[PDB]
């Protein structure tokens, strides 16, 4: 009979097989495919889901704060943040034997704990947290915020509180409020916290809710701000002998732009960060008054889009009708948001390792490596999702009649040229990068290392020289002492920036050579190939020569059968599917390069990387084989240490990856026949045929098989690299 | 203070690991196989 | 540098260029830009309270930027 | 159940009906072609979705299309 | 009917039927009559609470209490603040739920089950306008009390006397500029 | 017909046919008619057990006998291993006879006696009094365990300590103060939440 689950799909509820549960779980968030769904109901469900997501995020943050305040060593880590390892949380496992108990008992705790690698200790220490009471109060506050967000999500679904469809389409009002309030006012408030709490707490002065109304952030007290003498806030900054957390060497300035890093914490100045947030707050608030909402002044995005067509007709109709195809399509907005968020996540990773913002973050090698790898993998997944949603937009929301002659239609008009050129770039990069690598490998194998091709990256070195690095000797722009660009910043920020960039002990514009050139080309190959697969799948989503009516089958369908030569993996979903492997490979190459260069930097031997990164054998032996010795020795027949959990996780990831290869290689048919034999065996077995199944056992579908195999592949990939990176970086240092 | 007792992990870890998942799995299993009227 | 003189002069200058110079251009661009409240005013040129706030905001930003640069002593 | 559709480009060659392994299609009289016949799908409740009919269609593009829809005991080809 | 801005016509959603209707709604928060009447009740009760708060602050200062109005929370009292919060929440929940349910039956204020709570008569539309205007003045006065205590650290009557003693000085300019001297 | 707050509404399945109805079912677990009877019987037996347990705990503190949470550790004139075997052996037959009573009649019973009332005061008003007293005793037992968890000592001792300083000795000034205060505020806001949406 018809089952209750899933309530959103009547066709799935009538399915008498096990496929009903799987499809009900995988199509729960596809509100557009639900039964009796309207546009207004769609937007309302997304609103409630957004509130629930915020509730989960805030609860997770409160949980991290609570566990650090309860089972951590934050009160002891602030005293000696160079020789004390941060504690994530305690370990309570009845499966642990005695050696595992004393092995994980470290960091000054009274029992087995986990050493945190997220870097929340440095972040909380920099923003002003000093005691466990502060973390406890922050945890309770975030839990209350999470409960409020959850209640808001439940409340916006009840009658008299459901927003209308017209409210969700007010793009001008939403953009104005997000730029001025969500971005500008939030940044201004963060500036207020840095000026009022973080900066005085870094100078040994406690400023909490009990005394912030009686403690002045500056000795002049708002007089220079109102009189326009803003330069008075940059007078007397922290000297080079300032000790973080104490008043020794501290200054009085609150808004500076010294640049560079703090001599002790090796991080950005707090006054510089406060000034940064103040400037971007003013800029975002000003930008929040651009669109017309209810007072006559402002813009209409439709007018700006319609008045942006070239006169010669190079772009056809230009952007006519682009306002309606974006405002009425949620997949277009989701794709744009994911593309920007993925790029910003990558930007965060690069800027965070190169310019550490939190105190004593550069010394924590495990934290730096884990944070960079985490943000780069998150960025790669988000980028793949952006392109997948672009393909979904082409299939479900693109209207050729409304987008007639504009840039959107012209993209599909010459999609063959785009795919062909992406293919050519990827082919050239792959052929040459692989050829140079194999050539260097043959030269190193034959005992002639002077015969390998080592192309110097003169363009990137030229840019590094433009930033102030005098190692290469170009002597121009910031590298030349007689340039206008150099002389115009010598009194504001160039001294600190130049001192930091010319220091070879940090990660600020590291020295590069032929190995960096080759790996950068490998990165370019990965980016271009992943882009080729994603772009080709989005452009061919509506159809191709093999499947002229692909848009009539949806975004995800198994195939079109073995006819016409065979149509396996013809849908756009399959294109995203194949692109996830390339994304994992690209992020693997970038994280491998980052980890090896930083490992050789921290070990004090950059020549090892410079001489072994030019051939793949050096990558396999000097980086993968050499750095995994301590990892695989976490547990051996002679005993175990605290690093055994990473060894177990290493083997765990290998097992999950290999398990994924099963769903990836073997296909449905074999499993369906095997399941039929199992059905017969259960039906003909006494004492067991009395227990019957409620859902008919069937093999996983083709699409489900691909998703399951990719999920196992990605999980094994991530867990294996995370275990190796954390174990190698923590054991070495 | 918000500090939990010393015996809090010995009670919450077995709860969240065996009691709560068993109840959740049983309730979810009954809900999935429930037949519509 | 007198802050009051600089702020007052910048605000008055921006209000003057917004009422006697760029008012026609802004009105032509606002009408071609195609619930609301009509902020009708007795000003013969149609310069309402919203325009006053916008031009005063621009003048204040310019005046404070000038005061800030002069305060930097460079 | 799956959705099987016949289009006007059908030439009435009866190749799709002969290739159907569950007797879903048939031939009905028509006047839009030389063969004076047209394919039809009056028993789509028994269609499994093997797409053999699409493989047997000679028109460009195909005159018969199978869109995988809801799954049941008959559409999944389950003998248990 | 005079409006807030000269030469500005009042909006269509705002009619003189309400008590303090002066055609002031640049943001248009009272488009529908449902939200308009709910906001009217919200304004009346906000003004009532502000009237009682301003009267209490002025009475506390006039009677010479030891702590200022912004320190009364931390003052020692029998049945500490940790225990006063649940009692207040329970009684306020009962009183407010009775007030809200009485508002659904009839669009007027009340007290538990007296809707309208009007003993001894003396009710008229003019009195309603006076109530709304006094509530608005009290709300603005309470915000003035808060900002005055923040920037000057002086109580309302004390700050008023300080301003009367020296008018050309001891104002917002002096207090905003001589901020370190105040602390 | 009073409800669980001034102005509630029955959730379309608590019209009032059952005794002690107040329209309290936010989780809607009694939506099924068959589950409503079983849940009612479970509530009645839980209430009876809580009634006897609360009376027993209150009587032990007056005489001076060991505390209810430490009476098990005391050594009695028997073996705990034999006590558990006898307890499950007797209760197997007792619960089996009680379950068969509910299938034939629908209420509780003792052994082979379904309407167990040797005196005979089984009235409609008496059935509702049993439910009200059982609910009160269930809350009382939860209070006994909670008071012994944070304060220890005992129920009678807890009441005696509360009279010494009621404004300073309460759940809000104890170790679970902020949690229960936030919960009380959330609960006080709850009827307005339900009335605002309806």
């Amino acid at each position: 009979a018809t089952k209750l689950f899933p309530k959103f799909s009547q066709g799935l509820a009538q399915d008498p097989t096990t496929r009903r549960i799987w499809y009900g779980l995988a199509m729960a968030h596809d509100f557009e495919s639900h039964d009796g769904m309207t546009e207004e109901n769609l937007y309302q469900k997304i609103f409630a889901s957004h509130f629930g997501q915020l509730s989960i995020i805030f609860l997770w943050t409160s949980g991290n704060l609570f566990h650090v305040a309860w089972q951590g060593n934050f009160e002891q880590w602030v005293t000696d943040p160079v020789h004390i390892r941060p504690i994530a949380h305690a370990i309570w496992d009845p499966h642990f034997g005695q050696p595992a108990v004393e092995a994980f008992t470290r960091g000054g705790a009274s029992g087995p704990v986990n050493i945190s690698t997220s870097g929340v200790y440095q972040w909380w220490y920099t923003i002003g947290m000093r005691t466990n009471q502060d973390l406890y109060v922050g945890s309770v506050f975030l839990a209350l915020v999470s409960a409020i967000f959850l209640f808001a999500g439940w409340l916006h679904l009840q009658p008299n509180f459901q927003p209308s469809l017209s409210w969700f389409k007010d793009a001008e009002s939403r953009l104005n409020h997000h730029l001025s309030g969500l971005f500008g006012v939030s940044s201004l408030a963060w500036t207020g916290h840095l000026v009022h709490v973080a900066i005085p707490e870094s100078r040994g002065q406690h400023v909490g809710w009990d005394n912030f109304l009686s403690v002045l952030p500056h000795p002049q007290g708002l007089t220079p701000f109102f009189t326009g003498n803003w330069a008075a806030y940059a007078q007397s900054p922290d000297t080079a002998s300032h000790v973080f957390g104490t008043a020794q060497g501290s200054g009085q300035a609150i808004l500076t732009f010294l640049g560079g890093f703090h001599p002790q914490t090796q991080s950005l100045w707090l006054t510089d960060m406060a000034h940064h947030h103040l400037a971007i707050a003013v800029i975002f608030i000003v930008a929040g008054h651009m669109y017309r909402t209810n007072f006559g002044i402002g813009h209409r995005m439709q007018a700006i889009l319609e008045a942006h067509t070239p006169p010669s007709g190079s772009l056809g109709a230009g952007h006519k009708g682009l306002f309606d195809t974006v405002n009425n399509s949620l997949h277009f907005q989701l794709g744009l948001a994911l593309a920007s968020v993925g790029t910003i996540t990558s930007l965060v990773a690069q800027h965070m390792y190169s310019l550490p913002p939190y105190a004593f973050q550069a010394i924590d090698f495990t934290t730096q490596a884990a944070l960079y790898t985490h943000h780069q993998y998150i960025a790669g997944f988000i980028m793949c999702g952006a392109f997948a949603h672009g393909a979904i937009f082409f299939i479900r929301d693109y209207d050729p009649e409304q987008n007639k002659g504009n840039v959107l239609a012209r993209m599909l008009d010459h999609k063959e040229a785009l795919i062909s050129h992406l293919s050519w770039v990827s082919l050239f990069l792959g052929f040459h990068t692989l050829g140079l690598y194999v050539h260097n490998d043959v030269m190193q194998a034959f005992g002639t290392p002077e015969k390998q091709i080592l192309i110097e990256p003169v363009f990137a070195q030229w840019i590094q020289a433009a930033h102030g690095k005098a190692l290469y000797g170009f002597d121009f722009l910031l590298s030349s002492k007689t340039s206008a660009a150099f002389a115009n910043g010598q009194s504001l920020w160039l001294p600190g920036w130049l001192d930091a960039i010319n220091n070879n002990q940090n990660s600020l514009f590291l020295t590069i050579g032929p190995g960096d050139f080759l790996v950068h080309h490998a990165i370019a190959l990965g980016l271009h190939t992943t882009t080729l697969i994603l772009v080709k799948g989005a452009l061919d989503a509506r159809g191709s020569k093999l499947m002229p009516d692909k848009k009539d089958f949806g975004y995800s369908f198994p195939c079109d059968g073995p006819g016409r030569g065979g149509t396996c993996d013809i849908s756009a979903y399959d294109a995203f599917y194949l692109a996830v492997f390339w994304m994992l490979n690209t992020i693997g190459w970038v994280t491998f390069y980052w980890h090896w260069k930083h490992l050789t930097l921290w070990q004090g031997n950059v020549a090892q990387f410079d001489e072994s990164s030019t051939y793949l054998m050096g990558w396999l032996r000097d980086y993968l084989w050499l750095n995994s010795s301590q990892l695989i020795n976490g547990y051996n027949p002679f005993g175990m240490n605290s690093l055994s959990v990473w060894a177990w996780t290493f083997l765990f990831g290998h097992l999950i990856y290999a398990t994924g290869f099963m769903f990836l290689i073997s296909w449905r048919g074999y499993w369906q026949e095997l399941i039929e034999t199992l059905v017969w065996a259960h039906e003909k077995t006494p004492l067991a045929n009395l227990v019957y199944w409620k859902d008919k056992p069937v093999a996983l579908s083709i699409v489900q098989a691909r998703l399951v195999g990719l999920a196992h592949f990605s999980v094994g990939y991530i867990f294996t690299y995370a275990a190796f990176l954390i174990a190698s970086t923590s054991g070495r240092f | 203070p918000f500090v939990p007792p010393s015996w809090a992990p010995s009670v919450f870890v077995p709860l969240t690991g065996l009691v709560l998942p068993a109840i959740a799995m049983a309730t979810l299993f009954v809900y999935i196989e429930k037949e519509a009227p | 540098l007198d802050p009051q003189i600089v702020i007052s002069g910048s605000t008055a200058a921006f209000l003057a260029i917004g009422r006697f110079v760029f008012l026609g251009y802004q009105r032509r661009e606002a009408n071609f830009d195609s619930n609301s409240t009509i902020f009708a005013t007795n000003d013969p040129a149609g310069f309402n309270i919203i325009d006053v706030a916008g031009w005063g905001a621009l003048g204040h930003a310019v005046g404070f930027a000038v005061l800030a640069i002069n305060s930097l002593q460079g | 159940a799956h959705i099987v559709k016949i289009y006007d480009t059908c030439i009435g060659c009866t190749q799709c009906v002969r290739a159907c392994p569950l007797d879903v299609l048939e031939m009905v009289p028509w006047d839009g072609c030389k063969a004076s016949q047209m394919a039809s799908a009056p028993r789509t409740e028994d269609c499994v979705g093997c797409k053999r009919c699409e493989t047997a269609c000679p028109t460009d593009f195909l005159s018969v299309r199978v869109y995988l829809g809801s799954e049941s005991t008959r559409s999944m080809g389950l003998s248990y | 009917r005079p409006t807030w801005l000269p030469g500005l016509n009042p909006p269509a959603h705002l009619k003189g039927a309400l008590a303090g209707d002066n055609g002031f709604d640049p943001l248009g928060l009272g488009q529908d009559e449902g939200r308009l009447k709910w906001y009217a009740e919200a304004e009346k009760t906000n003004g009532r609470w502000a009237m009682m708060a301003v009267a209490g602050i002025l009475g506390q200062e006039l009677l010479g209490v030891t702590p200022a109005w912004w320190e009364a929370g931390a003052k020692e009292y029998d049945i500490p603040a940790q225990a006063l919060t649940p009692i207040e929440f329970i009684v306020m929940g009962f009183l407010e739920i009775k007030r809200y349910q009485g508002f659904k039956q009839t669009g007027t204020s009340g007290f538990i089950n007296s809707f309208p709570f009007d003993p001894a008569g003396m009710n008229s539309p003019s009195m309603a306008t006076k109530e709304v205007k006094n509530g608005r003045l009290a709300m603005v006065a309470f915000i003035g009390f808060c900002v005055q205590a923040l920037a000057t650290r002086t109580q309302p009557i004390e700050g008023l006397t300080a301003h009367l003693a020296d008018p050309f000085g001891k104002n917002i300019t002096y207090y905003l500029t001589h901020l370190p001297e105040t602390l | 017909r009073p409800m669980w707050y001034p102005g509630a509404t029955a959730p379309a399945h608590l019209d009032g046919s059952m005794l002690g109805d107040y329209g309290f079912d936010p989780l809607r677990l009694g939506v099924n008619k068959d589950n409503l009877k079983w849940f009612r019987e479970a509530e009645l037996t839980n209430g009876r057990w809580a009634m006897a347990a609360v009376v027993g705990i209150l009587f032990t503190d007056a005489v001076g006998l060991p505390k209810f949470w430490t009476a098990g550790a005391e050594k009695y004139a028997l073996d705990n291993q034999t006590l558990a075997l006898i307890e499950v052996a007797v209760f197997a037959v007792l619960e089996g006879k009680r379950y068969e009573i509910y299938k034939k009649t629908g209420e509780t019973g003792f052994l082979s006696f379904a309407p167990f009332d040797p005196m005979g005061m089984k009235s409609e008003e008496m059935k509702l009094k049993e439910l009200k007293n059982g609910r009160l005793a269930m809350l009382a037992f939860l209070g006994f365990c909670s008071q012994a968890a944070v304060y220890g000592k005992g129920p009678i001792e807890t009441l005696q300590l509360h009279l010494a300083d009621p404004g300073h000795n309460n759940i809000y000034t104890s170790s679970v103060g902020p949690e229960t205060a936030v919960t009380v505020a959330v609960l006080c806001v709850l009827p307005m939440i339900i009335e605002a949406t309806k």
